[PDB]
Order: C-alpha cells, then structure tokens, then sequence
C-alpha cells in the first residue's frame, strides 16, 4: 500500500545503476554521508559525476565507499545500526531478521540482485545485501552491518555470490 | 666498486620495501573506519596516524 508507495519513490532517488554490455549488474546506495558500491560487481555508473570521483575500495569486506559531492548531500538516506529482531522491508519482500541472521523465503531474489539496501520499520538503512546461501525452504543472506564504528561481515555457508 | 654498488642497492631496496609495507600496514589498519556510515576516528589514532 502506502508503504510500498514510499519504498518506491525513496528507492528512485537513492539507489544508483551499474551498467555493462548493455545489462545491468548491480546496485549502488547513497548511505549517509557516504556511497557504497559492492566491489565484486564490475561497470559503470550511469550517473555523470558519481563517476568521475574517486572511491576507496576493500576487497576483504568487498565494497567500495565514496564521498557524496557537495550537491547531493540532501538526498540523504537517513543511515541507523539498531537492529531489532523481527520484520524488515525489502524490494523483493520482507526478510526475517532472528539469531544474528537474515532469512528469506525460499528464492524471493534474483541472481544479480546485489546491493539492495534493506529498511527498518521507520525507513532507515540498516544491512547491504552481498549474497545468499539456500538451505530446505529458506535462504540465508550475508550482508555487512553498521554496529558502531566497525563493519562486520556475516556469511554463511555455501553462499553462492551474487 | 662492485661492493660498494651492491651494498648501496641492498640498502635501498630494504628501506623500499620496509618503508612500503609500513605504509600499507597503516592503510590496513585506517580502511574500515572510512567504510562505516557516519562515525569519526579516535582523536588519538586520528594523531597517530594522519587521519583526513
């Protein structure tokens, strides 16, 4: 309903493409005051000047971060670490967040679909989906927290990179 | 000639390559408080190191 409809219209001004041999690979996110960028994807932005900046990349946690131009700072994202256990919102349907680890049901994503931010029930960022690992009915994701200061990386096994 | 030429190189080469991974080392240890949203260096890691 009225949900979707603000997931959608914050989703059209936030995430960015990546563009490759005229297919689209993966999802870049503007969190904060900073962009993130899964670095396992490789292309090209389609944007002008999120392109011609310079980023930072590690391939241990497997991102890329960038620093917003002064021009875009009020297409904030609003970033947040509290994670309570439960129902989050998703583009590809709510995930289930319980004992440190995030579920979907069965294969509600798609094989490239990396990137997607996910929201907490005000709208607030909370992980960065990397990919996924299928066990019986259900999917474990392994994405990166915010906690505090550090970025963690939770994975599990047989996580098929996305 | 030759020993001095030698000797001279050998040096180089090891402040090259301490001077090399020092720096890499502080790349290291700096990267991921430049990947979380938000957040600030330690003021004492910020002196430390040359935190931007």
């Amino acid at each position: 309903g009225k949900r979707e409809r603000m997931c959608m219209k914050i989703e059209n001004d936030c995430i960015f493409e990546v563009k490759h041999e005229g297919k689209v690979t993966g999802y870049a996110c503007l969190v904060g005051d900073k962009v993130m960028k899964p670095a396992h994807v490789k292309g090209v932005i389609d944007n002008a000047d999120l392109a011609k900046l310079a980023f930072k990349k590690s391939s241990k946690y497997d991102l890329e971060c960038a620093q917003i131009p002064v021009h875009m700072r009020s297409d904030a994202s609003k970033y947040t670490h509290e994670k309570p256990e439960g129902h989050y919102n998703w583009h590809h349907g709510a995930v289930q967040y319980s004992g440190g680890r995030f579920t979907i049901p069965t294969g509600a994503g798609k094989p490239g679909d990396s990137g997607r931010p996910i929201f907490d029930n005000k709208g607030r960022v909370v992980a960065i989906v990397l990919g996924g690992a299928n066990e019986g009915s259900r999917t474990a994701l392994s994405v990166v927290t915010w906690n505090k200061d550090m970025v963690t990386r939770v994975t599990p096994e047989g996580s098929e990179e996305w | 000639v030759s020993a001095v030429v030698g000797m001279s190189l050998l040096a180089l080469i090891s402040i090259f390559a301490s001077c090399y991974m020092l720096v890499a080392a502080r790349s290291k240890c700096l990267t991921p408080y430049a990947l979380t949203p938000g957040a600030a260096v330690p003021w004492t890691l910020g002196i430390l190191c040359c935190a931007p």
